[PDB]
């Protein structure tokens, strides 16, 4: 009970942005902390370019170039001995490959034009490039964690850190192997689903089949490790083999400052196949296919001055990392998160009506779908919740939806009865037992010309497809809260809930109140376990098809060894609560015994429920070794991130969309952006796109309307990059986005906050979350 | 015919399979991707009689499932279809060997059954 | 064939013959949803139930009624040319060979009325992609 | 960015035959994504074939 690391389960994500903090990001640590900080810069951006390569230029530097110059006169070009010493006082060989740093001055306010030559070396390699999320680890002492280590002079921390990337290796995705598994229910999961067969777990062969005997399928892992401490920051890489001619793998980096906080960096977000001709259509599963991505075991010495030694190893205090695809809106919060999925892991189904529900405790799934506006057409256009939002934003009305009294009751019960419900037992007709759905349905590509029945119920929210896509007809095709989330809901809409005086006062619009549970985050003093849910509270917790950073087997509270709520985040708002979870892990880690155990040519889900018991010979399947968190996603992750998008129907509103806060569908471009953003008084030669002469010549009330309806044009994330549809007679379509995906996920548009400074009568909100890519900036 | 090793030791497990045309939902509606026809012959007669059914079944197609006729002798001959093939929309493409939606072929099977009738009643 | 041709720079998005076979239309539903005033004696207004579309500001009503004549949709997904369904392959070559069939079923664009546009800045003929 | 190609070697021997190889058979896109699928033109694709020409100088011992 001494020492433990947080967060438990770390995240960092790939990007082609450099492993250095300055052009990094990080994780959050504190939920809500940044939603509308519109300095945000998540590309690196020239200036950040420019001032790292001051600071590298800090003298020595500069009178140690005035001493070669004194060497340049009395020769009157540059030298290669010169050359690679001007690197390496500058220290950028670690950014950039040293011969093209040397060939930048060769071919050549002597100080001008060497920054002005690398300076067009950093910016071709890193401008406008995805920069990495980064997760920070700390140690936190116990005793229940108290504070974060504190390292005396003397002490030291020993960071260790293994990781692997089994996809090549695992089975295909076709969907969750849990649809079928007999439970009781819990909070994630309705037993409806296995009970009454809606989405029925189907069978997935190996990927890389050709590959055959375990001992021969041991080459398709990736793995690697390292170590840091704190009496060295000096980053040192991860990097494994595929096969393990040969492709070199960087998994991710890790350092260690001072004070004993680790870093880690994930990989440079690189996907190949073994051979050019080796295309990735498929969604999930394409063989002679691999990625950087990994995830793997966390754990540390702690070594006194005293001479007292503290071993971080076993599962209660040791931790994990998951690296995943880039978030393309951080900002934007999913609505059913993974740390929900931890929450309602513990959580059994029929024992729901004794949940206890704080306004607070609704208030995200409002506040998250409100907020998809920005990342999704329908939330904007086609949403009828957020429509009423907006009217009770419009005349400061919002705080009656706190209100848990008779008189608001018809008022919660309408926004309540619009949502899907995850007993999936509502808009169907039984069959004879089968379920079908009387709502509408979303159709496989595979058409017969036979008319469709007409759907009787209407389509309830959200409008995102789910778990059972595959089955025409299923009320699981579309997605729901899970039925702990539900739970809270049917509890606000019967009046069922608690809130404080001073959050009804905070509450006149859905944006007051969430700066306020925001800043109640930010001044929680539970610093480690608001670390531990800010880790997982920007992932995606369902649909999983697979998901876009992890899948179903977290849904499940057998993958934990320890799930437990602690408290509420405030001593009076729950605001969903923090628990203290820690995952399952095979102390032995890379050399565990079954680092490469499989299930035969298949795996089914009668593989599931064999391992529900602690000690069957399929249990190893919760106990988990590096790599396993990730081996059951798509195989490159890019195949599966360009799959992540429309889903269209028949009837053309509301466009259904899998993931759109993550990945999103529908943004708003830089390109719009510049056409909205001025006022008409602003005095430049061109306001909004237009002339100044235009511009200040129309009516107040036409300018206003011109910069709305720019405001109202969004356009498909698909088409921030050219995925395949650019050119005469181009065939665009959705294997060329898969395709085309692996080199262009560096360029699709990165959602940022942005001001409106003052947007008039206009109807434009003073902060927008806009688009940025180099297609869209104009 | 199978030994029992093939399931014991997992040679070749058997997979899931999904509904062919599957956007046709309810049981009802499904009834009409079923392709059904009948037809009776006597010894009385030799005139051939179709076995002609509906896809999809209550624009539609005739179906020629086949064709029987009887001899005076009692021999009844069954004749299969001619080979056609096809699907509701000529760009729906039968690219899969063995699943392909939109399709239906003239392929049946089913019940042969008979009467005897001797002069003494 | 006759529909967009896409740079690498997002905007303008070049079109070939737009005036007769439209590419970027403004379908029946948003119609549906600014043709109202917020008077109208309809249970329904701009797809609003009754007391919503009353409760909020004029402002924020006529704001409403322009983002959604703002909203235009691709002719091209008018009718069913092979993107609809789950993992659809869509693309420019199923569009041709699904117009053979599906011409008939594309939207028809016509003139159609805003009889009180007040403040919104939508005309008073606006012109309407009807399809299914 | 940018791919060496071995076009050939050549190299000489002390009677003066001067002997030509050729390059290794290597042909790639510019992009792995990038399939060449026209039995003729295919965008985006080198290969290592080459025609040049060829000269000499002979030098005597009288200079
Ligand atoms: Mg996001």
């Amino acid at each position: 009970c001494q020492y433990k690391i947080y967060p438990p389960l770390g995240i960092a994500r790939v990007g082609n942005g450099p492993a250095i903090k300055p052009l990094s990001l990080s994780t959050p640590e504190v939920p809500w902390a940044h939603l509308y900080d519109t300095n945000v810069q998540y590309l690196v951006t020239q200036q950040e370019l420019e001032q790292l390569l001051e600071e590298a230029f800090g003298g020595n530097v500069i009178n140690e170039i005035s001493q070669i110059k004194t060497k340049l006169d009395e020769r009157k070009k540059f030298k290669q001995e010169e050359i690679e010493t001007i690197t390496g006082l500058l220290g950028l060989s670690h950014l950039v490959p040293q011969q093209q740093l040397s060939r930048s001055l060769d071919n050549l306010d002597i100080v001008q034009q060497i920054k002005g030559a690398l300076l067009k070396v950093l910016s071709d390699h890193y401008l406008h490039a995805v920069k990495k999320q980064a997760q920070n680890f700390y140690i936190y002492k116990c005793d229940n964690p108290v504070e974060k280590l504190k390292l005396t002079d003397g002490d030291k921390v020993t960071w260790r850190v293994e990781v692997a990337n089994k996809k090549s290796f695992w089975y295909d995705y076709n969907n969750a192997l849990d649809l079928s598994l007999h439970t009781q229910g819990s909070g994630n999961l309705s037993k409806n689903v296995s009970k009454h067969r809606l989405a029925p777990a189907m069978t997935a062969k190996r990927r890389n089949p050709n590959v055959i005997t375990n001992s021969l399928r041991k080459q398709l892992v990736i793995s690697s490790q390292g170590s840091v401490s704190s009496d060295n920051n000096t980053q040192v890489p991860l990097r494994g083999k595929f096969p393990a001619e040969r492709h070199n793998v960087l998994q991710g980096s890790i350092e260690c400052d001072n004070e004993g906080v680790l870093r880690f960096y994930a990989g440079n977000g690189i996907s190949q196949a073994l051979s050019p001709s080796s295309l990735n259509t498929d969604f999930a599963d394409n063989s002679n296919w691999f990625d950087d991505i990994c995830d793997g075991r966390v754990t540390a010495v702690v070594e006194l001055k005293n001479g007292d030694t503290f071993e971080i190893q076993d599962e209660q205090s040791s931790a994990w990392v998951a690296t995943t695809p880039p978030d393309y809106a951080p900002q934007i919060e999913p609505i059913v998160t993974m740390y929900d999925m931890v929450s309602g892991a513990a959580l059994k189904e029929q024992d729901l009506d004794n949940l206890t529900t704080q306004f607070s405790d609704v208030f995200p799934i409002l506040y998250r779908l409100y907020r998809m506006q920005w990342v999704n057409q329908a939330d904007f256009t086609d949403n009828a919740v957020n429509t009423q939002i907006r009217e009770l934003n419009s005349e400061l009305g919002f705080a009656q939806l706190l209100d848990n009294s008779a008189s608001a009751k018809s008022l919660r019960e309408g926004i309540f009865n619009q949502f899907r419900n995850p007993l999936f037992d509502q808009d169907i007709d039984v069959d004879d037992n089968e379920w079908v759905s009387n709502s509408r349905i979303i159709p496989s590509k595979d058409e017969t010309n036979i008319a469709a029945k007409p759907a009787t119920s209407s389509l309830k929210l959200p409008f995102y497809p789910n778990d059972g896509i595959d089955y025409p007809g299923s009320p699981v095709q579309w997605f729901a809260i899970p039925p702990f989330m539900y739970q809270h809901l049917q509890n606000w809409a019967a009046g069922d809930f608690s809130v404080t005086q001073v959050e009804k006062e905070s509450a006149n619009t859905i944006e007051e109140l969430g700066l306020f549970y925001s800043e109640q985050f930010k001044n929680s003093p539970n610093s480690a376990l608001l670390c531990a849910r800010g880790a997982l509270d920007a992932l995606y917790g369902g649909g999983f098809h697979p998901g876009v950073e992890l899948t179903w087997p977290m849904r499940h509270n057998l993958i934990y060894s320890q799930n437990d709520y602690v408290s509420s985040v405030t001593p009076e708002i729950n605001l969903l609560g923090l628990r203290e979870f820690r995952l399952k892990q095979d102390l032995q880690g890379l050399n565990s015994p079954n680092m490469y155990q499989d299930f035969g040519h298949v795996i089914a889900v009668d593989n599931v429920t064999a391992s529900i018991d602690p000690n069957s010979d399929a249990a190893w399947l919760w106990r988990s070794t590096p790599g396993d968190l990730t081996k059951w996603m798509g195989i490159p992750w890019q195949s599966d991130a360009a799959s992540c998008q429309a889903v269209y129907t028949p009837e053309d509103f509301p466009i259904p969309s899998w993931w759109a806060a993550n990945l999103p569908v529908h943004v708003l471009p830089l390109a719009r952006y510049n056409k909205f953003k001025d006022s008409q008084s602003a005095d430049l030669p061109e306001i909004n796109g237009m002339t100044h002469s235009i511009a200040q010549g129309m009516s107040e009330e036409t300018f206003e309307h011109l910069r709305l309806e720019q405001f109202s044009q969004r356009l498909d994330w698909l088409h921030t990059a050219d995925l395949g549809f650019v050119g005469y007679a181009a065939e665009g379509g959705y294997t060329n986005g898969l395709i085309q995906m692996v080199s262009q996920w560096k360029n699709m548009a990165m959602v940022m906050a942005r001001p409106v400074e003052n947007p008039g009568s206009s109807g434009i909100p003073n902060v927008v979350y806009v688009a940025y890519s180099q297609a869209d900036k104009d | 015919n199978l030994s029992k090793n093939v399931s014991k030791h997992r040679l070749a497990p058997a997979m899931t399979a999904k509904r062919r045309n599957p956007n046709v939902i309810t049981n009802s509606l499904r009834k009409q991707l079923v392709i059904s026809s009948q037809g009776s012959v006597s010894s009385d007669n030799n005139t051939q009689v179709p076995l002609r059914g509906k896809f999809p079944a209550n624009e539609r197609h005739n179906v020629l499932q086949g064709s029987i006729e009887c001899d005076n002798e009692g021999v009844l001959r069954f004749y299969a279809g001619n080979g056609i093939s096809q699907a509701l929309s000529p760009s729906s493409l039968n690219t899969d060997f063995a699943d392909n939606s939109n399709w239906f072929d003239d392929i049946c099977d089913g019940r042969v059954t008979a009467v005897v009738e001797l002069k003494n009643g």
